């Protein structure tokens, strides 16, 4: 039974922080030979194997991001969930002892009560996760007044994917990952990557090309615009993949919501309301490295785009307009 | 149903030295290549009448 | 046992792949390096005959071989292709390929060097090189007559170690052959540079390099070995394009 | 990575490249002629209502081609 | 202009001016100069068929 | 792999009560002038920049944060404080010891703020040394983004009450500024009306700009009539006051607009820098029984 | 861990002339299109975007600037350039040859700008080659945004002439500069003055009242250093907003948007990716720096 | 393998359904033509190799 014991001595000693580079100087000068990885050229031979390089192999960057543990009521998030959604953790006010609130970006389109049109797909799937829109606005009874003075965009935190999800009858425990790439728990050796829908997701570089640099990086915005239908006060949740720099960006999204600024601002010609001038918000979900291809997938349909190799990287939300 | 068999290519290596072409070329094994900055050849060429 | 020693088995041929994709930039840039400095018949073929340029290059001679790299063009390209529309046909190509061969320069400091060389001693004179459909014509209208050659089995050394290393920390020059050029000054002066003599010293180590078994197609032309190669397979197993198609 | 010191032995030409098998025309010579409107777009006619009726007269237009890649023509 | 010498060693590896683009629908020409291969003699002639 | 500690050494030894006030804070986040590991004393507080001497400044203290290095108490020895390095994108743990009390809850976003209110709650006088170390105002970004406007606000109007009584009722203003509703909960902050020096370079810099702005977009929006002009801009005549529209810009001659439009940007970046970017960090974890939040520092 | 280094093919052996100039400039940045060990010369210059017979429009080159990485040069061999890399967040040594010369010290902050000076100056033209190489300005923060106030007034004041001590000179201490303008496209600069129409004018709407009677109460008689813009005599239109009766819970509202779209007006003003230097030799004129991400 | 090298574009098609039009016109019931031919038996083997 000890050597279930001996498998613990293993792999706890095997996986630790690498420790501090700190040698006693009357041993002389052994400390070059304990720098390892800053070697980064290896020799190569006229049939190398496995066995001249497993040395090569060895040294590796230090990766662990930091997870977040939520204690979740199990009717706001809704109980089956592709494990890749990203996340929001909405805060108020602390009531109980420890009960926290979040939203998948299915069920910010159900707060919000936006028309059909403007996302066709998602509607019938974020409508059979939950009810017509009453089940989750019980718990805020100021979604008509937070959208008026616009504090909306102030309270939501950006968490990042999902990695685990124990489900329970009345709660449901969620296991978010941030600073960067979660680790799968089912599959071991895995890395959970993150899936937006195809629906909310508006691409902003596409070309004929009729050229654009290249580079390492390609940054993941969220954005959220505050606008009013039939009269009523509600959201709209867009998502941004670019590699532009965020000088330009801001003057792209300008370009994409042209129109919902327009059909805004024509009622305020008789209604000059200092509160209303609020329109969106702009965050920074973090980096994509370059030139890994989104995937499509299926559902149920609903199409998914999945992103390998994610790492996030939180930001504050600033007023674009 | 059945498996009926894995096929699958195998890459035979092309020597440069065991090609034909290398008869048009002087092969020397040169270790530090990247120490070099400039190679040179000299030709004397003395021309009776 | 069988995941660990699965996974060993994709790395080696991923990186057996990073070997041999490597000896084919080897066959691609050597390639690439002829091409630069290969002009074509019609150009360099009135420039082999020295008839015209006994008496110079002046005004006049200058443009009585444009009108000949003029008809040249017109007449001799596509040689292969009139050659099936000609009555004479056989020995239309064997004139017009040998008249390639006497054309090209060989004036080479390694000539006297020993070379490859084919059976029974006689000497390879150059590599010419086809496409796989031009390779299949050649090989009917001329015979394949040795199919076998010998060569260098290893490259040669060249090592900056003795008193090169002197001259290349403190200076910054590396001498060839150092040893060889140092005795010829200071230790044995005064002699006239004696081809016998002087072939060792230019030899350079291309003797006593271990000769071996090289498998290729031979071609006799005239006085003249030629050896035939097409590099479709190199190039065409990988999906890149030739250059040798123009 | 790999670093390649390559020199040319021959004080005359060494290699010699010809001609030796047709095998396509690619041109197709087809006799479309090149349009000047394309190449220089800025300058037009003074009466804006008459340039817009000669570039009525003459005209990725083409899904496809059957006798080959299509080459232009020009006037002296 | 020059010596005929000199354009014998730059008529090969020289791709002159104003070249042609290759297996695309119309006449382009071509900017990117690490595949194209054609030869063109019709500039060292200075004619027309 | 790499070690990272900041060992500050002093001259001379520490008395018995202000280490009893140190080891009130044993989890603090001091900023840093230096890099090295070992160091003197006058870099560790806001003593280099902010004195009593001195005039007390925001705006130079905040110039000066973002360009500062951030680290953290571990243990105090006498003489000898241990300082642990902050590192772009490393996790450590926070004890919040502040005056006055904000309460944190996990989620939220950390924002360092210099600190405007009283001297007692910010500082820890040294008097073996006769310097002094100054805490930073470490305050939720939301709230930092709050409890900066509403001072700013009462700063304006107490500028105006000296200048003339008649304009300012100081029920009116005492009942909307110094109280602040944050996460369902109030907080009644210290006024220190006894005598806001700290806040009174941004109560100059937001006046300037609120003159010169309507002067300024007047004639920015009529030098820019073009056949491609931005759409949305034509849209926003109609939130510009009517009263601004009608300025004659025939008064101020050209080499004085000049001077304007010049002074119209130079304030605008110098301004927006100063609210947005400072160091900032987020915390995934919090207790409150412990009062120990584990934290995560991202730079610029 | 991570190597970091690109060795640059060159197809002709450069002149003793051009690798002079090559060689004088040994520590210095440029950015290049990939990320790639070998790469073609033609993306190691700026130019790509700027070249001579193209009209530059110097906001569309720093709108440009942004988007690739950057490059520090190691060795300059007659054949190959060889360059080192800069990623974020890495630490490196950078040296300063940039001819319009400035002093930097330790603690100081940085930015990447287009030469916006002389460009013949801060470029080089490869005549051996055919393609030129342009090198972008290092600048340290207060004048990398200094510079760019200048240029979006000048766009401003070249549009109603349809004279220049004013507009083109960028204002220092103790030093002063000329714009290179000759040859400027307005269009992509003219887009950010087409965003600043729209930031400005929501500013002049919701003005604090109170923070105009502040004005109103200042520089009548209380004369400061800083408030000699207005020379004493109030504006016109200053005298017309403040009519309204002051009180406080407008401006609380009002503030707060006010403070909420000065968080916009970052977009607008970015620099490129900017270097925050912590230690910087003097006499070696070498540094350390930290590269930030975009 | 000398035509589809660049991949299958719309102006390798062109070029490839041209050819299937030249040689069914000419080289088709080729024993045929070679009843008539001078040549003869070298149409067979030509055709057939």
């Amino acid at each position: 039974q000890a050597e279930n014991a001996a498998r613990l001595g293993r792999q706890v000693l095997g996986l630790l922080p690498p420790p501090t580079h700190r040698v006693s100087l009357t041993r002389g000068p052994e400390f070059a030979r304990g720098v390892r990885d800053l070697l980064s050229k290896y020799a190569a031979s006229t049939r190398p194997t496995v066995g001249s390089l497993h040395e090569a192999l060895r040294q590796a960057p230090f990766r662990q991001p930091t997870y977040g543990d939520f204690l979740v009521y199990s009717q706001t998030f809704s109980p089956q969930e592709p494990l890749g959604t990203f996340l929001f953790s909405f805060k108020q006010e602390d009531n109980g002892s420890s009960m926290d609130m979040l939203l998948t970006p299915t069920s910010l389109f159900m707060l919000s009560g936006m028309e059909a049109a403007k996302a066709p797909q998602t509607h019938k799937v974020a409508g059979v996760w939950y009810g017509s829109g009453s089940g989750l606005a019980d718990f805020i009874p100021n979604l008509s007044e937070l959208m008026d003075t616009g504090e909306f965009h102030t309270l939501l935190t950006p968490v990042g994917p999902m990695v685990q999800s124990v489900h329970s009858t009345f709660v449901t425990k969620v296991t978010s990952a941030m600073k960067g790439v979660g680790l799968a728990r089912d599959e071991p050796r895995a890395h959970v990557g993150l899936t937006l829908p195809c629906d909310m997701l508006v691409d902003l570089d596409e070309s004929c090309p009729m050229r654009e640099p290249a580079g390492l990086n390609v940054t993941i915005y969220a954005s959220l615009v505050y606008l009013r239908v039939n009269q009523r006060p509600s959201m709209a949740l867009t998502f941004f993949q670019s590699g532009k720099g965020f000088a330009e960006v801001v003057a792209m999204i300008k370009d994409h919501f042209t129109d919902v600024i327009r059909t805004k601002y024509i009622q305020l010609r008789h209604e000059l309301y200092i509160n209303r001038l609020v329109f969106g918000a702009v965050c920074t979900l973090g980096t994509v490295p370059f030139d890994s291809h989104p995937v499509h997938q299926s559902l149920n349909s609903l199409p998914v785009l999945v992103f390998a190799n994610f790492e996030a990287a939180c930001g504050p939300w600033t007023v674009f307009l | 149903e059945a498996l009926l068999g894995v096929y699958t290519n195998v890459v035979e290596f092309v020597k440069f030295l065991e090609t034909a072409l290398a008869a048009a070329c002087v092969n020397t094994e040169f270790k530090d290549l990247r120490r070099m900055i400039d190679g040179k050849i000299q030709f004397k060429i003395s021309m009776p009448t | 046992f069988t995941e660990y020693a699965g996974a060993i088995k994709t790395i080696t041929s991923a990186l057996q792949f990073g070997m041999d994709a490597l000896e084919r930039g080897l066959v691609d840039t050597v390639l690439a390096v002829k091409l630069r400095h290969a002009p074509p018949v019609f150009i360099l073929k009135t420039l082999g005959d020295p008839v015209y340029s006994e008496r110079g290059l002046k005004k006049a001679v200058k443009s009585d071989m444009v009108s000949m790299f003029k008809a040249h063009l017109i007449e001799h390209s596509f040689f292969l292709d009139k050659a099936e529309l000609m009555t004479r046909g056989k020995q239309y190509v064997l004139t017009m390929l040998s008249d390639m061969l006497a054309a090209v320069c060989e004036d080479t400091v390694f000539k006297g060097v020993s070379t490859y060389t084919t059976a029974s001693g006689q000497q390879v004179a150059g590599v010419l090189e086809t496409t796989d459909s031009v390779m299949r014509r050649l090989m009917n209208l001329l015979g394949q007559v040795e199919s076998a050659m010998s060569g260098p089995a290893a490259y040669a050394s060249y090592v900056v170690r003795g008193a090169n290393l002197v001259t290349a920390v403190s200076y910054g020059r590396a001498m060839r052959n150092f040893e060889q050029f140092m005795a010829r000054i200071v230790d044995h002066p005064n002699a006239l540079p004696s081809v016998e003599g002087d072939k060792a010293a230019l030899a350079d180590g291309h003797d006593e390099i271990q000769r071996t078994r090289i498998a290729a197609s031979l071609v006799k032309i005239g006085d003249k070995f030629v050896a035939i190669e097409s590099l479709q397979r190199m190039y065409n197993e990988t999906q890149f394009p030739c250059p040798l198609n123009r | 990575t790999h670093e390649i010191a390559s020199l040319h032995t021959a004080l005359g030409y060494s290699s010699v490249i010809a001609p030796a098998h047709v095998a396509a025309i690619t041109t197709d010579m087809g006799v479309h002629c090149q349009d000047l409107f394309m190449i220089f777009p800025g300058d037009a006619y003074q009466d804006r209502q008459l340039h817009d009726y000669i570039k009525m007269k003459a005209g990725e237009n083409l899904p496809g081609l059957s006798h080959g890649q299509l080459a232009t023509c020009e006037i002296i | 202009n020059r010596g005929l010498y000199t354009l014998v060693n730059e008529y090969s590896a020289r791709l002159a001016g104003a070249p042609a683009t290759s297996t695309t629908d119309l006449q382009y020409v071509v900017v990117n100069g690490t595949d194209v291969f054609l030869d063109q003699p019709c500039h060292m002639l200075q004619e027309a068929y | 792999a790499l070690d990272k500690s900041i060992v500050v050494n002093l001259t001379s030894r520490l008395f018995a009560d202000e280490l009893a006030a140190l080891q009130s804070k044993i989890g603090s986040v001091l900023p840093l002038g230096d890099c090295h590991r070992l160091q003197n004393i006058q870099a560790l507080g806001l003593g280099c920049v902010c004195s009593r001497e001195t005039s007390p400044d925001y705006i130079q203290i905040m110039q000066y944060l973002s360009k500062c290095t951030l680290a953290v108490l571990e243990e105090v020895r006498p003489d000898s404080l241990r300082l642990t390095r902050m590192d772009p994108s490393d996790n450590l743990q926070i004890k919040n010891v502040y005056a006055p009390f904000f309460q944190w809850d996990s989620n939220t976003q950390l924002a360092v703020l210099p600190p405007l209110f009283s001297r007692k709650d910010s500082t820890i006088v040294l008097e073996s040394n006769g310097f002094d170390i100054v805490f930073p105002m470490v305050v939720p970004q939301q709230l930092g983004h709050a409890i900066l406007q509403q001072l700013l606000v009462y700063h304006i109007y107490s500028k105006i009450s000296a200048g003339a009584p008649g304009d300012v009722n100081m029920a009116e203003l005492d009942l909307y500024t110094t109280n602040v509703s944050f996460m369902g909960r109030t907080y009644r902050l210290d006024v220190d009306n006894t005598d806001l020096r700290v806040l009174d370079d941004l109560s100059m810099y937001l006046c300037i700009l609120s003159a010169l702005v309507p002067r300024g977009c007047l004639r920015l929006l009529t030098a820019l009539v073009r056949h491609d002009r931005h759409p949305l801009t034509e849209v926003f005549e109609g939130v510009v006051p009517d009263e601004v529209t009608r300025i004659d810009l025939d008064q101020l001659s050209v080499p004085d607009d000049i001077t304007r439009m010049r002074v119209m940007f130079s304030y605008l970046q110098s301004l927006s820098s100063i609210f947005n970017l400072g160091p900032r960090l987020h915390v995934y974890a919090y207790s409150a029984e412990t009062l120990a939040a584990s934290c995560w520092y991202s730079p610029r």
